[PDB]
């Protein structure tokens, strides 16, 4: 899965020709874009996008989006398009490129072995910079529509206080259902195990069980200020009826989850090699008792 | 194959009016890096393993004395599976030949099939798992975090060198090893520190960095990644293209980065 990047904060974008500035973007399911919008106008990306406004979820049933990331679902339908309009207003540029100069950050010989050390420590932290800036990013609340950056970049304060940009995704369709548990009262399917379906679902908690390198997940009932338990699942569960660090069991994972709230699903990809057997479990929690399941998940030795 | 079956291979069924107690033995010579296989008992075969915490528990020969930990026995291993049939004991149990330096030396683990029979005594279809730890003659080009003094790596690190106060935690510790075709490389890190990529000798971090570049350009053979030990192994394939360069990160909040880096020199 390939992961794709609009970043309007780039010069190549910031001093352009036209009036109307246009990334374009064709991805796939389960891949995941990132869209860094100096003040975002219209909808607010990617939790509400540009028709030409509807909400992520029910354009791209399945997908979830933490801070300015969509990680797209991991099962589309039909191929579908949206747009994402960012208004650059003439110092909002100028306050950028005053940033991004002081940020300053193919065919190489380094023969030395020092200026090897140079090319690799400036890889390095570009790396450990990049890490910094999507941990600030998920701290951001859902609805958010001007883009700030971490401090401990040493930005001067003196700096924080025309075009046109759209950026434009298509992203194709597959035929693979996930192997999931949706909560919420409907008849599209989506998951191996909703409960409009019967059966899939009993006494309130949903069983699967997961391979080495498999995605699994769950998605509750929609409400917009729901919660799960714990609530940093999938990175804490209940593990033994205890609240355990998902890395002591499993380390090597990922997880695709919304921090503030129940609102989008939440995604574990388990990793290529699990040395037990595990029982896990995290619960979607509601003021609606009709709202509050389990899912239980039953993680599987082998290698992959 | 690699596997000591002991329920569908090796059978240690008793045959009608036993009195007496026979041991098959199941000897294997893994290569550095090969995966070994022990299948014992089912949940319709009453096979207890001995010692039950195999091979992380291992014997250091075939008369069930001297049991010793196989972390400190034999280190270096990796890759620790146990899978159950039955419950309440586990039944396939499974780990990853680690580089040695030091001569050939056995481990034994034992499956005892055990029946009382009418005085009165028991009798035991016992079968011994013989695994040989190969000799390697030169170390992993490799970087070990956890000691100066490694007994698998060419390159180590103390620990008053992989923390921060002799240094501040912003000067990262670069382990370069060079390498070329047919060669073992690995890192050990210490046992809460995180590799990145999950991944690293299958997606490794391209040197403009961030990328991981899923090593289309080198295919690596025998990829070892062990993030509940922290190691890692892989040999570099039978012909070198070009030249490359690539590198993992062992991170810790609040530490410095640990970072090992290869330069794979074109190789036939
Ligand atoms: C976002 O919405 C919440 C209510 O759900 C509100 O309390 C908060 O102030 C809003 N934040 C912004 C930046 O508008
Ligand atoms: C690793 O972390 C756990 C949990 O905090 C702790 O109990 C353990 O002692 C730590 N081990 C080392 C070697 O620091």
């Amino acid at each position: 899965s390939k992961s794709h990047k609009c970043d309007f904060t780039k010069e190549k974008y910031l001093l352009s020709g036209e009036k109307e500035v246009s990334c374009e973007i064709d991805a796939n399911p389960s891949d995941d874009i990132t869209f860094i919008c100096p003040n975002k106008i219209d909808s607010l990306c990617f939790h509400t996008v540009n028709i030409s406004t509807m909400s992520i979820q029910d354009l791209l049933y399945g997908s979830v989006v933490y801070g300015n990331t969509l990680f797209i679902s991991p099962y589309v339908r039909t191929n579908t398009p949206f747009y994402c309009f960012c208004n650059l207003d003439t110092v909002t540029i100028q306050k950028f490129l005053k940033i991004n100069r002081f940020l300053k950050d193919l065919k190489g010989g380094n023969v030395s072995e020092a200026q090897a050390d140079e090319y690799l420590n400036k890889a390095l932290n570009r790396f450990k910079k990049m890490k910094d800036l999507s941990k600030f990013f998920n701290d951001q609340a859902d609805n958010t529509t001007k883009l700030n950056l971490p401090k401990s970049l040493n930005i001067p304060n003196d700096i924080l206080n025309s075009k046109r940009g759209i950026m434009s995704v298509f992203v194709r369709s597959n035929n693979n259902v996930i192997k999931g548990c949706d909560f919420g009262n409907n008849n599209k399917n989506y998951f191996s195990h909703p409960i409009s379906v019967a059966g899939k679902v009993n006494n309130k908690v949903c069983k699967i069980q997961g391979k080495p390198g498999e995605l699994v997940g769950f998605k509750c009932a929609f409400e917009e200020n729901g919660k799960v338990e714990p609530p940093n699942c999938f990175d804490q569960v209940l593990h033994k009826n205890k609240v355990t660090d998902l890395k002591t069991l499993i380390p090597g994972y990922a997880s695709y989850t919304n921090k503030h709230s129940s609102k989008y699903p939440y995604y574990l990809k388990i990793p290529h090699f699990v040395n037990e057997q595990y029982t896990i479990q995290c619960k979607c929690k509601s003021n609606n008792s009709q709202n509050e399941y389990t899912f239980e998940l039953d993680i599987q030795p082998g290698e992959s | 194959n690699l596997t000591c079956d002991f329920n569908d291979v090796y059978k240690l069924e008793f045959h009608p009016n036993q009195q007496t107690s026979v041991t098959k033995l199941c000897n294997l010579t893994p290569n550095v890096l090969e995966k070994v296989t022990i299948k014992c008992g089912s949940d319709k075969l009453n096979y207890n393993l001995y010692p039950p915490t195999c091979f992380e528990e291992v014997y250091a020969s075939r008369n069930m004395m001297h049991l010793k930990k196989i972390k400190e026995f034999v280190i270096g291993s990796s890759m620790f599976m146990r899978r159950s049939l039955t419950p309440n004991k586990i039944n396939e149990v499974s780990f990853r030949i680690p580089p040695n330096m030091m001569p050939e030396k056995p481990i034994y683990c034992f499956c005892e099939n055990k029946k009382t029979i009418t005085s009165k005594k028991d009798i035991i279809n016992r079968g011994i798992v013989e695994i040989i730890i190969p000799s390697l003659n030169e170390k992993v080009k490799g970087c070990d975090f956890t000691t100066s003094e490694s007994t698998i790596f060419s390159k180590g690190y103390s620990i008053n060198e992989i923390s921060n106060k002799s240094s501040n935690n912003q000067q990262d510790i670069v382990c370069t090893v060079k390498a070329h075709a047919n060669d073992l490389i690995g890192f050990k890190c210490p046992s809460n520190y995180s590799v990145e990529p999950h991944d690293c000798f299958v997606s490794a971090f391209n040197l403009s960095g961030k990328n991981e570049n899923l090593e289309n350009k080198l295919k690596l053979t025998n990829i070892i990644m062990d993030h509940y030990n922290n190691t890692f192994y892989s040999r570099l394939p039978s012909l070198i293209s070009d030249n490359w360069k690539f590198f993992c990160v062992c991170s810790k909040d609040n530490e410095k980065k640990l970072v090992f880096t290869v330069e794979a020199s074109i190789s036939s």
